């Protein structure tokens, strides 16, 4: 019915707060259960504020229980009003705790993305401001497509986008986002599909990160051997040195490095030690290469920092032109 | 400084100081709050339920809090009791929301702890004072996350369910763990955890599936004290409900008694109610029964049949209780091959009924030939059973060994008979069962073999020795049993003939009355698998050893064959058609795959199934897994839970197989531990058919 | 916050904060201990000799122990020299017997290491607090 009106309270803004509906001249707080993202979209559309970014249960108090006019609603998300879809109950509810179901519409929400703890501006960890708290991103599901969207939104060069944090030790706070699934054309990270805010399957150790760079900041060379065509793989990105961990090191990927250096094919994975090499903290991780790529930078989902390999060691290679 | 008794008509009638002259300041000004007692309300906000959070008061429609200056568990108990959430546990909570700030405060002086409501505590002040060096008061009552078990025949087994408010919901097997299971069996007073059984072993629940994970360290006394990590919803179905089996499966009751504290002892096993018999029934066992039944201490155990004998069933179980145990499920019990006992002999106990008595050790050892537990305690360590191991003795609040010098069978006989382990077969020395730690209490023991206690023997003195720890005495007693499966290829294997080692001799087990529960117990006891099957007799039999025991019946709950009722021990020469041959199922498994050779890797260890983390997972590791199942060479080694989420704990981590190992156990890895790896990282393989 | 130089005739004469009702949220009640220097005794117990064990302090016939807040080889050197057992080597001992339990404790700020006796160190406190995260003080002198 049109007599009902819906308002948002206790959020500090019109577009964010607890759902309140007036029936028979009294206010009521809808219970949380059976709250689908469709209803959050419909409710944000009823107020015409925008789309819904969160549907939080808020203060779920059994005490002071109030009758709920719209409980256990089911909807497809296409209807403009809650009453348009099929209804289960009218004026009452069968709910366990879960009181004061609240929504947070997009227009009233204030969201921002920033890069921190990096050698340059376009490098380091990623933080998202959710309701005023800065939170990290879980790296589970982070690929080059998610990096590209983040670089555009942050206003950074997007010629080469690499996942991982170059030097950020760890993040403190909440993990707001997990398993971000962007196709690479979205304007913002949160516009893509992801898990609900707050829910995460991981720790603070695996925080996400991107290294947006146009190029000419990353150089590859071999050191510690008899010549330039044999020795340990040493990589330097934005004047920050590093080495490659050999978790997935084989003669296919090593062939790409030698071909990139113009040293021919790859013969061995070791070399004769003529001189020593200084140790570097940051490690470069690559998943797999087909052997067709001109350089290592053309291989997919190469991660610069963000993990450690204590059991493994640095990657080495001896090419044919030795 | 007005002093009023409480019956004066007006304030000025009371004792007080001179009008107009005082040392007070206007900050400390007096007020009152008079109430019908209608408007006073109490709540907990911000904690995840109504039984956890910050205490919020609302007196006459004004919101406030309580300062924690004098806040303890005694004051928190009154609030939790008032709200009906049980007893308080800790003065903190895990936050879930934010609570609004208020200026008014409530101040408490002290509470006895037995008050029904917070308003009954004496001299509580509403407002008029600000506390800035202290914080608000927070509680976590014991009804925050109340667990229970449902769907099991035996007392401490069933489906895990936790109450969120006033509703009960199931838990998926990907979220439960071995550490959380320890806190659940312990909270329900069911002892230690035996196994975790996922996949709706005890049936499926209906109504709710809680989506959260308890991050329990393992020592908490309640599930409420454990942190909870929210998880995405919809990740499991009701066919994935988790279930647990704890170690206190025994049912003992007292029947045909004038008062509930005294009566005839009855035991329920295999679905029938029967009565124990007097043999091997002592006051130490009766002390534990009375303590478990909360009657107190046992005066005596009447002989004969003081309360009569009811029902035709007789149970021949033997309990070897120290007397300090709280439950009869903690006592070591053996029922295999127990001898027949006459119908006249039936165990009874008469408990004091005071419920206030607590018993402890009395007097001292009193070395020398000659309602309290004996001062000296004896035990055998590292022998593989209660009747074998290194002899140790308790003296001056420490456990100490006995020197090898002049240690023979006559010294060993009094050790075995004192512990209820029968006679002695061997008397081992020179650290046969391992080196011991602690003082060497005794040396040069000389006994005639007819003594009752070890300290009655002639020894040099308490702690007077010239020995070293590499010469420690041990015994092997007559009532010592071990189990194995013998094949032609190997003495011990997962398939072969079942042999029982009793009285220093080996022997076979009869095949009659074998059941799937009985075959499963053997396979779990030896460490092979969870189930098994009995194959026909093999082509060759070794030494044709005589048959020892027959008619073995295993109930639900035991994990060793020694606790299963049977016919009495009887050494007989029996044909190979009667002896039992058992083949156990595979210790490794591939699950949730289109083909039998492709899926998620699971391994059985320590009573429950578990998975393997995908860190350091390679194809050479996948070669071993496909080899063990009999599959062909591996195609690829999947990673990051491609086929799904795994159940149970995570056993193996950082697997580095050389590629030629027979089983994943030979590969060096973090074995049977508590790593940081989560279930999202369990590994999977694909093998050729 | 009473501040005196040691020569004032009374507590109120030397500079103090003010006369008024104080909450003293973090601190406790103040007290003193006046002695002629003969009632105080120090000995080591449970160690197998007089030069090893747990430091037991008896002042005015009250038995107590020493908290290990600032205990080190520099502070233990005073005790070993005072007893006459040489110099302190290890802040532990080999157990030979059990020791009684005492509620009172002694707290030490710091000792230069050259003081003749433990009763000359600056600002030592006899009772008034408790040790919950700390333990008793145990030493093993050289002449053991
Ligand atoms: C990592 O090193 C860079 C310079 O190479 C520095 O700016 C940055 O602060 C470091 N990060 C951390 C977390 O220490
Ligand atoms: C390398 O092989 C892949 C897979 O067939 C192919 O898509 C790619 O174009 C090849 N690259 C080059 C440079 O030929
Ligand atoms: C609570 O205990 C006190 C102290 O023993 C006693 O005086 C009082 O009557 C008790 N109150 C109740 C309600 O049992
Ligand atoms: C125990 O004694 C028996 C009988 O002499 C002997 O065969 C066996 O080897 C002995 N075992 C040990 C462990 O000493
Ligand atoms: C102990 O040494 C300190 C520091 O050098 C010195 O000030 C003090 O006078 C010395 N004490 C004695 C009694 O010599
Ligand atoms: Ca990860
Ligand atoms: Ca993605
Ligand atoms: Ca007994
Ligand atoms: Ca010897
Ligand atoms: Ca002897
Ligand atoms: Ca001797
Ligand atoms: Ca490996
Ligand atoms: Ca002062």
């Amino acid at each position: 019915g049109s007599n009902l009106e819906m308002r948002l309270t206790r959020g500090g803004n019109m577009c964010s707060g607890r759902i309140e509906i007036k029936f028979q001249g009294r206010w009521g707080t809808v219970c949380d259960d059976n709250f689908n993202i469709d209803h959050a979209s419909v409710i944000c559309r009823q107020l015409e504020c925008g789309s819904a970014v969160s549907f939080s249960g808020s203060s779920n108090f059994g005490e002071g229980s109030g009758p709920i006019w719209f409980d256990d609603l089911i909807c497809n998300g296409n209807e403009s009003a809650l009453w348009n879809c099929k209804h289960q109950g009218w004026g009452k509810h069968n709910c366990d705790h879960a009181e004061d179901a609240g929504v947070i519409c997009s227009k009233g929400a204030d969201l921002s993305l920033r890069l921190v703890d990096g050698v340059t501006e376009c490098s380091g960890r990623l933080e998202v401001r959710f309701q005023g708290e800065w939170g990290t991103i879980c790296d589970d599901g982070w690929d080059s497509y998610d990096a590209a969207v983040a670089c555009k939104q942050l206003g950074c060069p997007t010629a080469v986008t690499a996942i991982g944090r170059v030097n950020a030790s760890k993040g403190f706070g909440h993990i707001w986002l997990d398993s971000v699934s962007c196709q690479g054309h979205e304007p913002a990270i949160w516009q893509c599909k992801h898990h609900e805010w707050g829910k995460h399957y991981c720790n603070h150790n695996e925080d996400a990160g991107v290294t947006c760079s146009d190029g000419s900041d990353l150089e590859l060379r071999l050191r510690g051997g008899g010549s330039r065509c044999a020795g340990t793989v040493e990589v330097e990105i934005q004047r920050l040195l590093g080495k490659v961990c050999d978790r997935g090191w084989g003669l296919k990927e090593a062939d790409v490095v030698c071909r990139q250096l113009g040293c021919g094919s790859a013969l061995k994975t070791s070399y004769q030690v003529y001189s020593k090499i200084q140790a570097t903290n940051t490690w470069l991780f690559l998943s797999s290469c087909n052997g067709n790529e001109t350089s290592l930078w053309d291989c997919k989902n190469w991660q610069w920092g963000g993990l450690t390999c204590d059991h493994y060691e640095e990657a080495k290679i001896t090419c044919s032109a030795h | 400084s007005v002093s009023c008794q409480g019956h004066e008509p007006a304030i000025w009638q009371c004792k007080h100081h001179e009008w107009g002259k005082h040392y007070c300041n206007h900050n400390e000004d007096a007020g009152v709050t008079c109430s019908d007692g209608s408007d006073l309300e109490l709540r907990l906000r911000g904690g995840g339920s109504r039984c956890a959070g910050t205490v919020e008061v609302e007196i006459q429609r004004l919101l406030g809090k309580v300062c924690d200056r004098g806040w303890g568990l005694k004051e928190a108990d009154v609030v939790c009791r008032q709200l009906g959430c049980g007893s308080a546990l800790k003065t903190s909570y895990q936050v879930y929301s934010k609570i609004q700030a208020t200026n008014t405060w409530l101040f408490l002086s002290s509470c006895n702890g037995n008050e029904t409501s917070l308003w009954d505590c004496k001299n509580w002040q509403w407002g008029g004072l600000t506390c800035d060096h202290y914080e608000e008061a927070k509680i976590t009552c014991s009804a925050h996350r109340e667990p229970r078990l449902v769907g099991g025949d035996i007392p401490c087994s069933g489906r895990v369910e936790v109450k969120h408010g006033d509703t009960w919901g199931s838990i998926c097997d990907s979220d439960f763990s071995l550490e959380a299971a320890s806190v659940l069996c312990r909270e329900l007073q069911c002892g230690t955890v035996v196994s975790i059984l996922g996949g709706a072993h005890f049936g499926e629940g209906n109504g709710q599936i809680w989506a959260e994970e308890f991050q329990c360290e393992g020592h908490e006394s309640h599930l409420s004290l454990c942190p909870v990590a929210p998880r995405p919803e919809g990740t499991c179905s009701h066919s994935r409900d988790v279930g647990v089996v704890c170690s206190r499966y025994t049912e003992i009751r007292l029947v045909n008694g004038k008062t509930p504290c005294e009566g005839r002892v009855e035991l329920k096993t295999l679905g029938a109610w029967g009565s124990l018999c007097n043999s091997h029934w002592d006051i130490e066992d009766a002390h534990v029964l009375c303590q478990q039944l909360k009657c107190g201490v046992a005066l005596s155990t009447p002989g004969g049949a003081r309360f009569g004998k009811g029902n035709g069933q007789i149970w021949r179980h033997m309990f070897h209780c120290t007397g300090t145990e709280q439950h009869m499920g903690d006592c070591p019990v053996t029922a295999l091959g127990a001898s027949l006992c006459p119908s006249e002999q039936v165990a009874s106990v008469i408990c004091s009924g005071n419920q206030s008595q607590t018993l402890s050790s009395c007097n001292s050892s009193s070395l020398g030939p000659t309602a309290c537990i004996e001062s000296g305690q004896l035990r055998l360590v590292n022998g593989g059973g209660r009747c074998a191991g290194r002899v140790e003795i308790y003296h001056e609040g420490s456990w100490g060994t006995i020197c090898d010098d002049s240690w023979d069978l006559s010294d060993a006989h009094v050790v075995c008979r004192q512990l209820g382990c029968g006679e002695a077969i061997n008397a081992t020395g020179s650290a046969h069962f391992g080196e011991g730690t602690g003082p060497i209490w005794l040396d040069e023991m000389k006994c005639n073999g007819k003594e009752s206690r070890i300290w009655q023997c002639h020894s040099h003195g308490w702690g007077q020795q010239n020995c070293r720890h590499k010469e420690d005495a041990g015994v092997i007693c007559s009532e010592f049993m071990s189990l194995r499966l013998t094949s032609e290829a190997s003495r011990e294997a997962c398939a072969g003939r079942l042999e029982v080692f009793y009285n220093g001799a080996w022997g076979t087990v009869g095949k009659s009355s074998m059941s799937e529960t009985t075959v499963g117990v053997v396979c779990r006891q030896l460490g092979c698998a969870d189930k098994g099957k009995i194959n026909p007799a093999s082509l060759d039999k070794a030494m044709s050893i005589p048959m020892w025991v027959d008619n073995v019946q295993c109930p639900k709950g035991p994990d060793t064959l020694w606790q299963c009722p049977s016919s009495p021990w009887e050494k007989r020469l029996a044909s190979p058609s009667e002896e039992t041959w058992i083949t156990c199922d595979n210790k490794i498994r591939l699950q949730e795959g289109p083909t039998s050779c492709s899926g998620r890797v699971e391994i059985w260890h320590g009573g429950s199934w578990g998975t393997v983390c995908d860190d350091s997972w390679d194809l050479d590791d996948a070669q071993v897994v496909c080899q063990q199942l009999g599959c062909g060479p591996a195609l690829k080694a999947f990673k990051e839970a491609e086929f799904g989420q795994g159940t149970g704990p995570i056993w193996l981590n950082e697997v580095k197989c050389k590629g030629n190992e027979s089983s994943l156990w030979d590969c060096p890895a973090r074995r049977w531990g508590h790593s940081e790896c989560g279930h999202k990282e369990d590994a999977a393989v694909n093998c050729t058919d």
